[PDB]
RNA sequence: GGAUAGUGGCCUACCAUGGUUUCAACGGGUAACGGGGAAUAAGGGUUCGAUUCCGGAGAGGGAGCCUGAGAAACGGCUACCACAUCCAAGGAAGGCAGCAGGCGCGCAAAUUACCCAAUCCUAAUUCAGGGAGGUAGUGACAAUAAAUAACGAUACAGGGCCCAUUCGGGUCUUGUAAUUGGAAUGAGUACAAUGUAAAUACCUUAACGAGGAACAAUUGGAGGGCAAGUCUGGUGCCAGCAGCCGCGGUAAUUCCAGCUCCAAUAGCGUAUAUUAAAGUUGUUGCAGUUAAAAAGCUCGUAGUUGAACUUUGGGCCCGGUUGGCCGGUCCGAUUUUUUCGUACUGGAUUUCCAACGGGGCCUUUCCUUCUGGCUAACCUUGAGUCCUUGUGGCUCUUGGCGAACCAGGACUUUUACUUUGAAAAAAUUAGAGUGUUCAAAGCAGGCGUAUUGCUCGAAUAUAUUAGCAUGGAAUAAUAGAAUAGGACGUUUGGUUCUAUUUUGUUGGUUUCUAGGACCAUCGUAAUGAUUAAUAGGGACGGUCGGGGGCAUCAGUAUUCAAUUGUCAGAGGUGAAAUUCUUGGAUUUAUUGAAGACUAACUACUGCGAAAGCAUUUGCCAAGGACGUUUUCAUUAAUCAAGAACGAAAGUUAGGGGAUCGAAGAUGAUCAGAUACCGUCGUAGUCUUAACCAUAAACUAUGCCGACUAGGGAUCGGGUGGUGUUUUUUUAAUGACCCACUCGGCACCUUACGAGAAAUCAAAGUCUUUGGGUUCUGGGGGGAGUAUGGUCGCAAGGCUGAAACUUAAAGGAAUUG
RNA sequence: GAAUUUGGACAAACUUGGUCAUUUAGAGGAACUAAAAGUCGUAACAAGGUUUCCGUAGGUGAACCUGCGGAAGGAUCAUUA
RNA sequence: CUCUUAAGGUAGCCAAAUGCCUCGUCAUCUAAUUAGUGACGCGCAUGAAUGGAUUAACGAGAUUCCCACUGUCCCUAUCUA
């Protein structure tokens, strides 16, 4: 189930059986492609693209229509940002957490989710290193953290 | 399941933890620990042999009633104390004080038998002679 | 986690005959399963069993004929020299004169009955009867 | 460099700071020499190995060295250390863990015997020497074989099958004998021979050797377990017995005995250990709600474990094995009649069905490395033609360069795994052969003319790790093209590196030439990125909540106070008393202060990891579930170490101190009353900044995954409903209604199933025993004690024994 | 080439101390057990006569008593009415 | 349970700088200890801010012992101003 609540939910997506299609779309990858990196460079994420995609243009996915899924667009066009989105927000939120922290410092919750946002960012970096997508060294400090996301 | 983990890599902690468990195993232990050569008043040996210091009559315990012939013996291999029973009618008038007599476990490996409180042994010969002998007069205690 | 798949399998099975179906569903699809339900098939313990294309791992849906009283897995999946194959079936097989335990030898997926012919061993996957 | 026989921090000089470790280093312990092997027989295991063979070490303790090929030798030497002998007192000498033997030690272990006859060793050596070794002595270590009696006679009794009318009873066959008689034999004692190195015993054999005071079998036991006395005499909770339950207190089936009886028997008992029994150590294979046992909670490293997919399927060739069938005769041939039916052998190929197994091919598929063969194409020199076009098309010709193709040898990206072998001491073990008279054994032997010979043997299995060799590629790992520093090649440049032969020889140099490494260039190519898990994380969307932090607001009450009106009681209790009161108690009124608390609403309702969280509002960051044709793509599950949080109490201080109230004080009660009840009241109760780390921190029930059953509610979310209700007119919208659906707090019924039961939708899918995984328990006490360590201001927390003791302790249910 | 003798490495061993291991005496102290008997009370088991139990804290001849928080293993599965 | 003048020695502690008896008894240290220490306690006459018990550090304080040291001594001699 969850990773760090005891959560058994099972709210995900259902993507169709249908690589192809859809046969109403008529836009061609060459097209769709533009508008992604169009949005790409009015600084957007993968995951907040393929939402106005599938929002307002009628795209239902990426990886039928264009055959390749978001983020390795980005890359291939050099818009590949310097660390990945989860890793990111992830990052990005344990600042915020610590930020209230620094003030609020009886809040022993905080400290608690603090802990727990901490745990899942090393967990992922250490993946990302594995892969080698952050350098052999890197990892996750708290203290230069705030600067990492800007 | 089953609360043992079942890896086909996990050999060292079902090794270990029976190593582990091992302990709560009285008899292991006691093996283990050489509880035998320490702290028993024999070496472990099955037998030993003391000195008769005094007679002494221990009471039986509940719910019985008599006075229990036995002897502490001074065991000659180690100085030790312990006092044993004097099996069959009368023949704690076989052994004398300063005699010198074999003593045996009562079998129960250590404990204590019956309703005799303390006593965890038996005497066997005296004067070196046997006292099953004495007693059916088939043999003779040479003299002091 | 999801960890032996072909124990699920089996389970599934297993627990849908007892409880009086003639039918079962099986997520997910891994071909050992496939494999495991052919020689399980080969017998008769199943009868008709269809895979369905899910476009992920798959589904199966295996039509149950009576007979059968355990379908079992072995984990972990232990190394069986060819004369320890004697003592499995030994141990985990209802009688001399029948039931199965299969295998996976470098010589594919087989009963014991057959890797005995074959002379062949490795792995053991459960059994049947 | 020295040193050694030589490698090497073996030693030295100089230089670096390296080497090992939770995959347990280092240290401690061992009543530890290692192995072959031994005991225990479902399997798995458990325990043991000083000790016949191999290896190792040592010769009272250490060190040192002489000699020699070999010793750090001890029946060699030298010194120290510990012992200790002889002495004419000056000196000298010894090393039994060799064979005997002695002392000591202890529960525990034999002769100061004979010999080189055997087995083998040594030397100058057929000869000498050998306490190696053999022989005998002592020897109930262990193991094998197995005498302690056999057959008659008769008198009753009768199994008596009957005859049969009756004590009329046939004729063998059991049993009883203060009844009978003839046979048998080695235990012995001993001529002899044999055996032997000489003796001894064994085998063989004359002369003897049996009838009950012998040629006289024992050891335990006779309530249960557990086989066999309710017979006798004795004792009287004594003596004593009893592994355990228990027997004995004057009719003892259990003591002491007589009788008889049982079990094993040249043996039986006891003690101690150990194995089986023990599924009471649990890999197989245990247990953990209540019997022992889930850490208060969450995080998390090591460890263990981890969704699915990549040659699937089709069709050929090839020789293999168990049964159809029948011929043929060994052999017990069966229901029981005659020309009737129950283990043995022969079997190649039939197309006559079946199963099965080995080896090859084809289907886009022998790839990858290398070498050998057969050479195309390819530019190439030289001679020749053709062209509605220099088109170099075609031919032959010179020497280069070897696509494809065939064969053979090496070939796993890197592993695990598995098959088959090889290299493998004997004994032991399993086990084939063999009549040691049988047997334990042994490895012998078997045949014949036995008057100068013949002849089979001394197999086989074994081994569960590691290494080596080999057939396999399912399962499980792992590598590889993504900013292409991608792959392949008969494209070709390069600059580097090595140089076979050719320039006589050798040596230097250099040029062409060839190969490796590498860089570019050129060509060929389907040019290279699996899903998207009712796994997981991230984004987003509207929600939801008594989740958290700070600030802020409120409520009445309680106590107190100032003022207030009135007058005798008020308090408290089962009843009282202590108390308060005409300085007006209590009750009333206005008014203010303080500190805690957060009523009713409040529920089988919500939220959080647990502890726990409930007046308002503002800020502050967080969260599940849902929704989602969004995103990343295994990033995960559980977790020793380690870490956060953790009721109440308690601790260090400041603040605060209304209430209640440990200590204390008091009034009652009691026989007592340190209590319970009543009164006063310290600390405490609240807060801040530090500690503490524990509770029945409870569901006394680990987490993740899957599966098995029926129903009604309810919380959050979402979808569907020409449903209801709301206006001034019936739209949005709000609440509500119905169905659905996820995810929750629970409830109900059920019982296929589980359990000792109570009960349980998990406590089920468990002798049809295996999804992954963390923790804990192994009779009751002693005891959460002692001790050590650690953290803490302290209280204490965490870690945590043993000696001894004990037959139950304990659960659930039942009837009293 | 003997006595004798310089330095060196090897290095027994001595004196003094340290440490680790394995053992061990001790006045006296403080426990447990045999243990079921006795004296004092009656804490628990029945609502055990103040429901019991847990953690903590203090106090008492003794069992125990009291405060604060908790559990039911309670003596209540229960007030949509 | 009792006598008595208000009550009747708790927690501790000890032959202690508080103990008569007393050079207390036991253990320890020594060849030998009216000494020292550890223990015992009906303690003539210990004892709770007339403060009781503990206590690291500190002391030209009283006291015991060890090692070192030494003409303090055995046992005296010699030199300088
Ligand atoms: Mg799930
Ligand atoms: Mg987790
Ligand atoms: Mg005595
Ligand atoms: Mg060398
Ligand atoms: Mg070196
Ligand atoms: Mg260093
Ligand atoms: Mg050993
Ligand atoms: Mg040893
Ligand atoms: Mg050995
Ligand atoms: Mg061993
Ligand atoms: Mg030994
Ligand atoms: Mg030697
Ligand atoms: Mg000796
Ligand atoms: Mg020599
Ligand atoms: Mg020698
Ligand atoms: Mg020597
Ligand atoms: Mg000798
Ligand atoms: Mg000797
Ligand atoms: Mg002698
Ligand atoms: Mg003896
Ligand atoms: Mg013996
Ligand atoms: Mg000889
Ligand atoms: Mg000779
Ligand atoms: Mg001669
Ligand atoms: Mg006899
Ligand atoms: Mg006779
Ligand atoms: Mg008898
Ligand atoms: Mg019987
Ligand atoms: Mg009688
Ligand atoms: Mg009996
Ligand atoms: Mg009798
Ligand atoms: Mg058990
Ligand atoms: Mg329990
Ligand atoms: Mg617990
Ligand atoms: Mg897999
Ligand atoms: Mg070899
Ligand atoms: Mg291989
Ligand atoms: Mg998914
Ligand atoms: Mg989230
Ligand atoms: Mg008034
Ligand atoms: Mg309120
Ligand atoms: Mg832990
Ligand atoms: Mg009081
Ligand atoms: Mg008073
Ligand atoms: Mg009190
Ligand atoms: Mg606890
Ligand atoms: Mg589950
Ligand atoms: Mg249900
Ligand atoms: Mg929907
Ligand atoms: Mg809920
Ligand atoms: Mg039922
Ligand atoms: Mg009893
Ligand atoms: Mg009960
Ligand atoms: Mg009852
Ligand atoms: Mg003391
Ligand atoms: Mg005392
Ligand atoms: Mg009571
Ligand atoms: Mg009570
Ligand atoms: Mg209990
Ligand atoms: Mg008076
Ligand atoms: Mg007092
Ligand atoms: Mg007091
Ligand atoms: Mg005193
Ligand atoms: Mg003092
Ligand atoms: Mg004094
Ligand atoms: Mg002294
Ligand atoms: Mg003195
Ligand atoms: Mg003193
Ligand atoms: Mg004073
Ligand atoms: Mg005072
Ligand atoms: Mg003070
Ligand atoms: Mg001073």
């Amino acid at each position: 189930g969850r990773m760090h609540s005891a959560g058994k939910g099972i709210s995900s997506s259902a993507i169709p059986y249908s690589r192809n299609a859809p046969a109403w779309f008529k836009l061609s990858s060459e097209s769709v492609i533009e508008q992604i990196v169009k949005y790409a460079r009015k600084g957007l994420t993968p995951s907040q693209i393929g939402v106005l995609l599938r929002d307002a243009h009628g795209v239902t996915q990426a990886r039928v229509i264009t055959g390749n899924k978001i983020m390795r667009i980005l890359k291939s066009n050099g818009l590949a940002p310097e660390i990945p989105e989860d890793l990111y927000y992830l990052i990005k939120k344990a600042v915020s957490v610590r930020k209230h922290l620094e003030r609020n410092r009886k809040d022993k919750d905080a400290k608690f989710r603090l802990i727990l946002i901490e745990s899942r960012i090393h967990r992922l970096a250490r993946y990302y290193r594995t892969v080698a997508v952050l350098p052999p060294n890197w990892k996750y400090e708290s203290a230069t953290a705030s600067a990492l996301v800007n | 399941g089953k609360g043992k983990p079942r890896g086909l890599n996990s050999a060292r902690k079902l090794r270990v933890h029976r190593r582990n468990n091992r302990w709560a195993e009285n008899n292991y232990k006691k093996r283990l620990l050489g509880t035998a050569f320490k702290s028993s008043p024999f070496g472990g040996s099955s037998h030993a042999k003391g000195i008769v210091l005094e007679k002494l009559g221990i009471e039986s315990k509940q719910p019985n009633s008599a006075i229990r012939k036995c002897v502490r013996v001074q065991l000659i291999k180690n100085g030790k104390k312990v006092t044993a029973f004097v099996p069959n009618d009368g023949c704690l008038n076989f052994v004398d004080e300063n005699d010198e007599v074999l003593l045996a476990g009562f079998g129960r490996k250590g404990k204590a038998k019956g309703d005799i409180p303390g006593v965890r042994f038996k005497v066997v010969k005296v004067s070196g002679v046997s006292l099953l002998a004495l007693w059916k007069e088939k043999k003779e205690k040479p003299r002091s | 986690t999801r960890s032996s798949v072909l124990a699920d399998a089996l389970n599934a099975i297993n627990n849908a005959e007892k409880t009086g179906k003639r039918q079962v569903l099986i997520r997910p699809s891994s071909k050992v399963i496939i494999k495991f339900l052919q020689v399980m098939q080969k017998h008769g313990y199943i009868g008709e069993f269809e895979y369905i294309d899910d476009h992920r791992s798959g589904k199966i849906v295996v039509q149950l004929n009576g007979r059968l009283n355990k379908c079992g897995v072995i984990s972990p999946r232990f190394n069986v020299k060819i004369g320890d194959i004697e003592k499995w079936t030994a141990n985990l097989l209802p009688a001399r004169q029948f039931g199965y335990v299969i295998l996976t030898t470098s010589a594919g997926i087989m009963d014991h009955e057959e890797a005995r012919r074959k002379h062949v061993s490795g792995k053991i996957l459960g059994f049947v009867y």
